[PDB]
């Protein structure tokens, strides 16, 4: 499964200067491209390997209409603030996002399009890529604004044309990096108390995807009322983290078992401690 | 590939 | 208006080992408004040349940021994560455990 995006942000912050706007394009969890309004010179930058050999042209045209983007998102900064009457010294935050899925057959499942305001769902391309939702009365002003344009039409040609397109090839050219399922490395660690209890620790290190399930099994139960499970982190190289904690009765450590779910696996591994 | 225009609410 | 305050995550690239240099990561997410400072401490000394990802966002539009520097662990040296954003009172900190 595999899916590419458009995330940006728009930030006003009167008294320091025109609103900041950064745009990112993503290949699943891989940045490949980005643009900031603060850098010393805009435009559109390749943050992936694999990107960088497409020609000037491609970089011009991306950074042409993303600096357009900029210039219509300063705008709805300003359209927006209006719908709500909200002061001309406040800071507001508007957020973009839109994206194709394309399922294990390599054909679009799914695609969007979808604002968000301050923190707030604002408007959504629905999942028929003809509708809109709008999250209050502001967001109405722009859904029937939308539908008068018939916008939607536009955005459906995108996501059904352009975005599976480009996808497919970004898949190809960075092949060795995006169509790739590390494993994690897995380990259980102990940590004692001393004569009643100990915390088992289940880790995953350096996988890829980001996507991963962590359960703990005791005589093949799982236990996750009482598991405390961080959110998966970047390690920085590429590769995602993540561990699953329980806490256990002193000498019943054999009892629990992981289960790891990772798709770099060819079947889901489940680990015991070792003692 | 980026799509060519934001929208304008 | 939404105010989400930061999630951090303090934590090593690779296993601990005294001895050997790694990369100390302050991942930091969950966020909004999106302004915020991060401070990477050794043994409460601001440390300086740290790095961090480009400023990004999750599907539920908070947002997300790793901060981070090559490091060497040691029994004695301690390292920590500081984090001020405008949820927080006062400024956050949270301790580097090996084990987590
Ligand atoms: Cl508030
Ligand atoms: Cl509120
Ligand atoms: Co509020």
């Amino acid at each position: 499964s595999h899916s590419m995006r458009y995330f940006s942000a728009a930030v006003s912050r009167p008294g320091r200067g025109e609103p900041r706007f950064i745009a990112m394009g993503y290949v699943d969890d891989t940045q490949f491209v980005r643009f900031d309004s603060d850098s010393a010179s805009p435009r559109m930058e390749p943050r992936a390997p694999w990107v960088e050999q497409e020609g000037p042209e491609y970089w011009e045209e991306e950074t042409r209409n993303t600096k357009a983007h900029a210039q219509t998102d300063r705008m709805n900064l300003q359209t927006l603030r209006g719908y709500y009457n909200q002061s001309e010294a406040s800071s507001h935050t508007l957020q973009w996002m839109i994206g194709c899925d394309l399922g294990s057959d390599g054909r679009l499942i799914r695609g969007y399009e979808r604002y968000a305001y301050d923190g707030k769902d604002y408007l959504a391309l629905n999942e028929d890529l003809r509708s809109w939702t709008a999250a209050d009365t502001a967001a109405q002003i722009s859904k029937r604004k939308c539908e008068a344009a018939n916008v939607a039409e536009q955005r459906r040609a995108y996501l059904e044309g352009t975005c599976v397109e480009w996808l497919h090839r970004y898949l190809e050219n960075g092949k060795e990096m995006l169509q790739r399922a590390d494993p994690p490395k897995t380990h259980v660690t102990h940590h004692p108390v001393f004569d009643y209890e100990a915390t088992l620790r289940c880790w995953a290190l350096g996988f890829y995807p980001a996507e991963i399930i962590l359960t703990w099994q005791r005589d093949g139960e799982d236990q996750t009322q009482d598991v405390e499970l961080v959110e998966t982190r970047p390690a920085g190289d590429g590769t995602f983290q993540k561990w699953a904690a329980v806490v256990v009765p002193s000498g019943e450590e054999q009892r629990y078992t992981c289960h790891v779910q990772h798709e770099g696996l060819p079947e889901p591994l489940m680990l015991r401690w070792k003692q | 590939r980026i799509i060519p225009r934001h929208l304008q609410l | 208006m939404i105010q989400r305050t930061p999630k951090i995550q303090v934590y090593s690239r690779h296993p601990a080992e005294n001895g050997k240099s790694n990369f100390l990561n302050c991942y930091v997410s969950g966020f909004h408004p999106s302004d915020i400072e991060v401070d990477l401490l050794k043994n409460g000394e601001r440390i300086e040349k740290v790095e961090h990802s480009d400023l990004s966002f999750s599907k539920d539009w908070s947002f997300y940021l790793l901060y981070y520097t090559e490091f060497t662990p040691t029994e004695k040296d301690e390292y920590a994560c500081r984090v001020n954003h405008v949820t927080l009172s006062q400024p956050k900190i949270v301790k580097w455990d090996r084990d987590m």
